[PDB]
RNA sequence: ACUUGAGUGCAGAAGAGGAGAGUGGAAUUCCACGUGUAGCGGUGAAAUGCGUAGAGAUGUGGAGGAACACCAGUGGCGAAGGCGACUCUCUGGUCUGUAACUGACGCUGAGGAGCGAAAGCGUGGGGAGCGAACAGGAUUAGAUACCCUGGUAGUCCACGCCGUAAACGAUGAGUGCUAAGUGUUAGGGGGUUUCCGCCCCUUAGUGCUGCAGCUAACGCAUUAAGCACUCCGCCUGGGGAGU
């Protein structure tokens, strides 16, 4: 769910946090706290090579099974809890070897819920297994590319894919946003929308949680000078000048695709980027 | 409960004794919930009208479950994504 | 509902006379608890007006039954009520 | 449903007034029965025979209307309307018709007719109206 | 007079079937083209309309009878 | 005190009454590839548009949305708006039948509460068909229209607000009575009937034809606009002005 604030200031006036029914215990494991430094934007030279991040507050990673390599035994969620470095939730498990793993929400799941991972596994919502097995047509997350890298597809909070129907080698799958990649067939996947599907609809409202998140500030186009961003220039809120919009290097940024050419994602592609 | 006189067709493709296991794994899970099946029946090799998946025509199969209640959406929902039952529409039983 | 373990049930829990199937405390009682179960199963769907309008219609029946007990009879109206719960 | 008696029975009186029927039924109650009495008594229907019964009612009465088209039976009003009630004291009973028809004021010793009950002199509920 | 040609058609010898392991009256009940019979041609009652209409749609679902037929 | 009113019970019957989930086809669009050529399309007549970059048609396969033809009918159900493929869960209601119980526990009901097509309104999804605004061509003296070719929002879904309609039977609800016929579902009793089927009696609901009666006339007429009772709402010439 999602609370609403009532105008007390006009910090308030538009802002919303969301009800954090799904958390239920606050201080974590301290057995997969590994810790992190906020980088700030920067190079491993030193120069900032990212706009505008910096500022946040001090997270601190908790480790997770975005692979699913161990099967068959069943977990059983013990509490599924919040964690700052994304959207969505993390629901610890204990498995019954006593391996306490932090691994990914999918919604509709509480407390108490059997949850294996073999290839032989169920589709009910939390179960794991390589996208062979998977029928035609149920909701995946996790989805990973090279088999048992990790799950560097869907991830983030309230998404989803398909199946729409496969070989041997591979397995199609319609994406979020629209892509059909040929994803691979011994692939693991994971089963179900991932949790906490009101991120969206969290209005900010206040300047400072951008700053609290964080997120530095950003300057425009026509604000800079001649100089330093190739819009900026006139005699104050001149309009947007030259021909073909552009970021503060010399490429346009309306429509001018980006993807190589020349690139394995030639043959990777059913249909792609509805727009 | 009530009567549940469910019966959905098994796959043209599948093998003879890999049928029959067919039958009595799904027979168990459709068993698992208390439900003493107490009819059965087996139609045969009849041809339907147009394909269910890719066949001219199927196994055709029948069931009689005397159950609640209980596990009528879970022969139906966990044979929806089976191979082998081709289409179960797993109508009700007052006549 | 009611299940009939709650309408045999019910009536054998609170038949009013030995032979009594009406005996209006037994018509507040199985009018009550239907009300009730189907209070919870009107609430686990909330968007089907259609029982929502038996709900308020059987609801409300049996408050003209509970003030008809009451007008009935005084101290076994109290008995009812405070035995059955609602009303309050 | 059962607004008033005494209105259906009028209405029965009237409608088989017109309806040309030999007999007509009733609710049996005491307006009924002393209305019965009454309006038998008057020279109107032939005969109340109260058929009673378990569990309630039943009178039964004669239209005492020969050839003629419109008999002693001609034509019945609710000079009483049960919802506001009528009211006639002694000297302002009246004598409904003028001559031809007559009223039954339901007085303080029984339900009396229009003469005699100015013959008693005393008012009270003005119970129908047979014009 | 006084009656319907193919008197009722199923009131005689019913009722209350089929419908799923019927396929027989369903046979004569669905139409020659492929679809469902006119109930003043074929002659059923209410009821009977009602329950072999019903038995011919819940026995289409599982592909007993075609859900389209040829021309 | 009593039982027909009204309610409970017992047994029947019925339905597109509702809410949630899942499934299925027919058809259109689009896409991929085969086959093939010079038209396809639309009209009153044409044109815009599409087509040699290979269209239409035809064959195969895939994706997605929306609505479910036949049954289907001045049929059914619901308080009304309304409700249609199929299956399941949860649920309301109606009528029939004896008749176990209760013994008037009822009718209406200003406020108050709640629902209410379609258009809209907010957010987030979904966009196959249809399609205001918009574009082009046509007809006309003119075409901000009719027609045709396109085309956004919308229609769809979930969550909230909107609370209007010829929301119609232009007929508020409840009850009692008062000629008849003919349909039509949902039941029941019966006359013989194993059957089946005919016929009567009976309810309940609904359609036609009509007596009395009503009326300004059309018309209503046991589903009254008849005949009476209870209660609520509305009406007091039109415009101004539902301003």
């Amino acid at each position: 769910a999602i609370k609403k604030y009532k105008p007390t200031s006009n910090g308030r006036r538009g802002m919303t946090t969301s009800d954090f029914a799904e958390i239920t215990t606050d201080k974590p494991e301290k057995s997969l706290l590994a810790p992190l430094h906020k980088k700030g934007g920067r190079n491993n030279q030193g120069k900032l090579t990212v706009r505008h991040q910096g500022g946040g507050h001090k997270r601190q990673y908790r480790v997770i099974d975005f692979k699913r390599d161990k099967d068959g035994i069943p977990g059983r969620v013990a509490t599924v809890e919040y964690d700052p470095n994304r959207s969505a939730n993390i629901a610890l498990i204990n498995y019954a070897d006593g391996e306490k793993r932090y691994i990914l929400a999918p919604k509709g799941i509480q407390v108490g819920t059997e949850i294996m991972s073999g290839p032989e596994a169920d589709i009910k919502v939390g179960n794991a297994l390589p996208l062979i097995n998977i029928p035609v047509g149920t909701v995946v997350h996790n989805i990973e590319l090279k088999p048992g890298k990790g799950g560097q597809l869907v991830r983030s909070a309230g998404t989803s894919a398909q199946v729409l129907g496969k070989e041997g080698k591979y397995v199609l799958v319609r994406l979020n946003s629209g892509e059909v990649r040929m994803i691979l067939s011994a692939c693991r996947a994971s089963i179900g929308q991932v949790g906490n599907e009101q991120h969206e609809l969290i209005n900010i409202g206040k300047a400072g949680r951008s700053r609290w998140k964080g997120i530095r500030p950003t300057v425009r186009g026509s604000v800079m000078n001649p100089n330093d961003h190739p819009h900026g220039g006139g005699e104050g809120r001149a309009p947007i000048g030259r021909k073909s919009p552009m970021s503060p290097w010399g490429k346009p940024t309306l429509g001018f695709k980006t993807r190589k050419k020349k690139n394995k994602s030639d043959k990777f592609i059913v249909r792609r980027r509805k727009n | 409960m009530r009567k549940y006189e469910v019966m959905y067709i098994i796959r043209p493709n599948i093998d003879e004794e890999s049928k029959k296991a067919v039958i009595e794994r799904f027979n168990n899970v459709l068993t698992s919930n208390g439900a003493e099946i107490t009819g059965t029946k087996d139609w045969g090799k009849r041809r339907l009208a147009y394909e269910i998946n890719d066949f001219r025509d199927g196994f055709y199969q029948i069931v009689n479950v005397q159950s609640d209640a209980a596990a009528v959406q879970e022969f139906d929902r966990l044979a929806k994504i089976s191979d082998d039952i081709i289409r179960h529409i797993v109508v009700k039983e007052e006549e | 509902a009611i299940t009939q373990e709650r309408k045999n049930q019910l009536i054998n829990e609170f038949k009013t006379h030995e032979s009594d199937t009406g005996s209006p405390e037994v018509q507040i009682a199985i009018l009550t608890d239907s009300i009730n179960n189907l209070n919870e199963h009107l609430r686990t769907h909330k968007k089907d007006h259609h029982s929502r309008r038996g709900l308020l219609k059987m609801v409300g029946k049996r408050r003209n039954l509970l003030t008809y007990l009451r007008n009935k009879d005084v101290t076994r109206y109290r008995e009812l009520i405070n035995k059955l719960g609602l009303r309050r | 449903v059962m607004t008033d008696p005494i209105a259906d029975m009028l209405t029965r009186i009237r409608n088989a007034n017109m309806v040309r029927h030999e007999k007509l039924e009733i609710p049996a109650s005491k307006l009924k029965r002393e209305i019965a009495e009454i309006l038998k008594r008057e020279g109107f229907i032939r005969d109340v025979e109260f058929v009673e019964d378990s569990k309630q009612g039943i009178i039964r009465v004669f239209l005492k209307y020969g050839q003629n088209n419109e008999r002693v039976i001609t034509g019945l009003k609710r000079i009483s309307k049960p919802g506001l009630r009528v009211y006639a004291k002694s000297n302002e009973v009246p004598r409904v018709l003028n001559g031809l028809g007559i009223a039954i004021i339901s007085t303080s010793q029984g339900v009396l007719t229009d003469k005699e009950a100015r013959a008693k002199q005393a008012g009270g509920e003005v119970l129908a109206y047979v014009w | 007079r006084a009656k319907r040609r193919k008197v009722c058609y199923f009131t005689s010898n019913g009722i209350t079937h089929i419908d799923y392991k019927d396929v027989d009256l369903l046979k004569k009940f669905v139409s020659e083209r492929g679809k469902i019979l006119p109930r003043r041609v074929t002659g059923t009652n209410a009821k009977y309309q009602r329950k072999l209409t019903a038995a011919i749609k819940r026995a289409r679902q599982m592909a007993l009878l075609p859900y389209v037929s040829g021309e």
